């Protein structure tokens, strides 16, 4: 135990936390702001690169019909194997 | 979660800036074989077979600045994590593999089907092909696992032996003034011998492990190189 | 009945078993050097070259022991 | 114009047995002992022959596996089926053993152990030992060591019986 | 009667037993390289070729260990 | 009295014991390739045939290892 | 239920297992010197270079034995 | 719940295991005297230096055997 | 079980001895003495293991 | 289990004995004796193991 | 598990026997006898093991 | 586990057999018959082990 503790980074300075929802929403707002202007047509490769893959992935998530339960990604406690909630 | 931290190379970066503001010749390289792939003259390769030299040199420098200096007490190997090493080896290995695959030459993989036409194709040759394709990925995994395990085991042993030496040196040196001084002197001499032996072994093993780390990547590259003969 | 039992000392046993792997590794290394001598007395002009290969062999063979040793530590520190 | 080859005038060829052939149980070995393009025995049937090679002694009996032996200065024993032993001493050469039941021992010098004497070997050994200290260089030392080894082997062969 | 017992610490024993398999892999690698050193002293001109085959054996001998190693994790982290 | 005891952690021991069987497969492959290297130097003109025979032997040993792994996985899951 | 047990003497077991790792180390050293003698018999002028390589082989094998002995003494004092 | 158990007899088991390593030592010895004889037959002039090297082989292997025996005896009386 | 190697070790000695006596029958005495030496050295370890076994048997 | 290292050892001896007889058959009557000697030692080791296997089997 | 050694030992003997009978076929007979002798010893050890088994299985 | 020392032994035999047939190929038949004899004996040992295993398995 004590010997194992010697293999840690020794210059940790600061830790910041952010919810996935929050920064995903902020990123989407940035993307909408930069892809909104008229001088970037929807058929341009840049716009499709920005939008199509995200749309496809979100559609795949929505279509999902799984017989098992996937525990919430951001639970308070994910260390207990016998408690998915 | 975003953790802000720093590597343990800042003093070494300072020394590099101080001592390499002017040019110097380099004549000793840990893995020299990346520079000499072809040994028979008149053989040449149309593939960029010397693309690995720069990455090899930088990787050697980085891993040496970390691993060799880690023998100094309290020096930290900042990257010592299993999955981080997996990421590094994944980058190098998969990048070269995708370089060969993007070539869109399927004949390059003909050698994967092991054996000759005499051997049954479905029950022998195809199972050998399956095993060889598995072995490529296993070589990647073994490379990164071998690099991680050597550092971890060596430093665990060093820490434990140092703890024992501190214990006996601090709490049993008084025996020098006692009648059992000969036993303590024997033990102390044995500990000094063990100290020197461990340090020499670690120094040799670090360099050798870097050599093998680069050799695995170069072997991946060499397995798919084809040489033309000048006429 | 249904009991969730947690024994603590077992992590020692497994650890010891892992060390048995070294019994091969060690032996294997010896074999290499054994042959090395028989190879240096059979063609001394190649001694240096042979030595290099031996070292390569040692580094590959030793690698395996480390794997085992790692497991021991994992179980010994958990 | 086509010159012959000196091997065409020798009709006593070497009989090599074929790989896929039946086995035969032999009771005698055809020995051919030669010294400087001269034979002492011509395909003589013998029970066994003992030859001291470099690695060690070899006891050759009929049917021995095909082999090549580099002899060393040493005695060579030949035991007939009758029960008679004949002992020579050789200074070097080769022994070719064939699975067909033949043994050709070609030596540079093969002389009867009786012809050798003891006191002569002792005095020569003493002289070589004295000269070893005064060896001009390494080559002379090696040559004197060779001669001393030969003399010691001769003396050991004589003292054995 | 029916009694159900769930021992938690037994995976250490299985992990150590799996690790024991690495002794054979280490010994095999040592044998390969010992034979390589002996062979090269006999036919130096072909050394390079021999080396390749030796590596092949290692590639086909280390893989087995991985499987054993794999099992260890599948029991050590479960 | 009668007791029907069901221990949930005994399959790890069986899985590890089965995995030990690979220490023979690895050593057998090592022996195969060591002899291959020794033979190629002896008669290099037959390298391809010797390579083919060694590959055959490795395949058989790998089949044995696959049987051992089948038992190990079956016990690990079942 | 949620039973938990700690056993004291188990560290004597695992320690002993680690000592078995010195069986192949011992052997291995043996083997080296064995071959060394033959080599010194085959090439008697190389009585020092072969001795140096044998010492190197012993040193590496002793390092492996020492890796194991650290665990053996550590579990015995845990 | 907590259950701390001190089984006294276990210290015997480990002791016996520590003695098994002696096999890898003793066999080790024979190997050195298995080959020494051959060397003495190959090069009888070196009957002395080979004997000294074998004795050094005995010393190093024997030293590994006392290291194991120390663990054997410590756990027998503790 | 420690004897398993010990006994085997002795065999190895008395194996090579034979191969050594055939090559150089003139040196049977010296080789025999060395073989006896090796047997005694192995028997030492055998007695160590036997001592451990007997102590753990009558204790 | 000790007997496993005993019997095997015996085989090794005789194995080499054959190779020693196939090289210098005239020395068989000598080699055989030495071979017997080896078997007389390894066997003596096995007895010790057997002794324990009986003492613990009847106590 | 003792039979693991015995078996192996027996095999070893015959192994060398072949290498000997190929070297000097004229001695096969003699070699064969000695090989049998070796077997007759190794199997003897096996008997003890079996006895122990049959003395513990039926107990 | 006894079978592990059986199969290996059998392997050994055939191993040597091949070498013998390489050194004295005209003597293949006697070598083959002797190897078959050795296999029979070693398989008999394995059959004894199997006898014990089945006796315990059905007991
Ligand atoms: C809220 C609190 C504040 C924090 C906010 C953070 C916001 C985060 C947003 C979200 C981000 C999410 C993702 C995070 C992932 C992090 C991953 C990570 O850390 O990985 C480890 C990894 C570790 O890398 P490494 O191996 O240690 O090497 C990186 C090193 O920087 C060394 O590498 P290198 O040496 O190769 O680098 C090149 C180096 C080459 O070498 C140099 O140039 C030498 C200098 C090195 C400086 C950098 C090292 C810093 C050392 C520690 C700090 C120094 C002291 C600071 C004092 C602070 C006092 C409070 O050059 C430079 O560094 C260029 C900059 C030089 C600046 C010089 C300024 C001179 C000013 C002079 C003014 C004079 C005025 C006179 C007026 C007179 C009037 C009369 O980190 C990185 O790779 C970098 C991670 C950065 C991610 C982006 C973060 C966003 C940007 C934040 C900026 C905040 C600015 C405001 C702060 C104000 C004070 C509070
Ligand atoms: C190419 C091969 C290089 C080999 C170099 C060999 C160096 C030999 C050093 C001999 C001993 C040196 C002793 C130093 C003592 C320092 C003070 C002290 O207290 O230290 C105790 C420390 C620790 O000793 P300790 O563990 O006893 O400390 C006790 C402290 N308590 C009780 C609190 C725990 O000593 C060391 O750690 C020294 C180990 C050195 C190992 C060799 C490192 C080589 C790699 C780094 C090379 C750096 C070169 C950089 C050049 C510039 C590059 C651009």
């Amino acid at each position: 135990s004590n010997p194992a503790d010697h293999f840690r980074p020794n210059l940790k300075a600061l830790t910041l936390y952010a919810e996935r929802q929050h920064y995903v929403d902020r990123w989407l707002h940035v993307k909408e702001r930069w892809l909104a202007p008229w001088y970037l047509p929807w058929w341009s490769p840049l716009f499709q690169l920005g939008t199509w893959y995200s749309q496809r992935s979100r559609n795949l998530f929505l279509v999902e019909n799984h017989l098992s339960y996937r525990p919430y990604k951001f639970r308070r406690n994910d260390e207990d194997r016998n408690n998915p909630y | 979660m975003f953790l802000f931290f720093f590597c343990d190379l800042f003093w070494l970066r300072l020394l590099l800036c101080m001592y390499y503001c002017v040019w110097s010749r380099l004549c000793f390289i840990v893995y020299f074989n990346c520079l000499m792939l072809i040994f028979d003259f008149l053989l040449f390769c149309l593939f960029d077979l010397y693309l690995f030299v720069g990455l090899c040199l930088f990787l050697l420098l980085w891993f040496m600045l970390f691993n060799l200096y880690s023998l100094i007490l309290y020096y930290c190997i900042t990257y010592l994590n299993l999955y981080l090493l997996f990421c590094i080896v994944f980058l190098l290995y998969i990048a070269f593999l995708f370089l060969f695959c993007f070539l869109c030459d399927f004949f390059l993989f003909n050698n994967l089907l092991v054996g000759d036409s005499f051997m049954d194709v479905f029950f022998i040759r195809f199972l050998l092909c399956f095993l060889e394709c598995f072995s490529l990925l296993c070589r990647c995994l073994s490379t990164f696992l071998r690099l991680f395990c050597n550092l971890l085991s060596s430093h665990f042993l060093l820490l434990m032996f140092f703890d024992f030496f501190y214990f006996i040196f601090v709490f049993f040196f008084y025996g020098v003034f006692c009648y059992w001084f000969i036993l303590f002197i024997f033990v102390f001499c044995f500990c000094l011998l063990f100290y020197v032996f461990l340090y020499l072994l670690d120094l040799f093993a670090a360099i050798l492990q870097l050599f093998i780390f680069c050799n695995m990547i170069l072997q991946l590259i060499m397995d798919f190189l084809l040489f033309l003969l000048f006429v | 009945s249904t009991v969730a039992i947690s024994v603590q000392g077992l992590h020692y046993v497994g650890t010891g078993l892992a060390a048995i792997a070294l019994a091969g590794v060690g032996l294997g290394i010896g074999t290499i050097f054994g042959n090395l001598l028989v190879a240096c007395a059979r063609q001394p002009n190649l001694t240096k070259m042979l030595f290099n290969y031996a070292i390569l062999g040692f580094a590959l063979t030793e690698a395996i022991g480390l794997f085992a040793l790692m497991l021991a530590f994992l179980m010994l520190f958990s | 114009h086509d010159l012959p080859e000196g091997f065409e005038f020798m009709e006593h060829k070497v009989v090599n047995k074929d790989i896929h052939a039946p086995h035969e149980n032999l009771e005698t070995l055809r020995l051919t002992l030669t010294r400087q393009d001269e034979f002492l025995l011509r395909e003589e049937p013998v029970k066994c022959v003992t030859v001291t090679g470099t690695n060690g002694e070899y006891g050759i009996y009929p049917g021995h596996a095909y082999k090549i032996v580099q002899l060393n200065p040493s005695p060579l024993t030949v035991e007939y089926t009758d029960g008679t032993t004949k002992k020579y001493f050789v200074s070097g050469g080769f022994a070719h053993i064939n699975n067909e039941g033949s043994c050709d021992v070609n030596t540079v010098e093969c002389t009867l152990l009786d012809d050798l004497d003891l006191a002569i070997a002792e005095k020569e050994l003493a002289a070589q030992q004295a000269a070893l200290g005064s060896a001009k260089d390494d080559k002379a030392k090696s040559v004197v060591e060779i001669r001393i080894s030969v003399i010691e082997a001769v003396i050991a062969a004589l003292k054995h019986h």
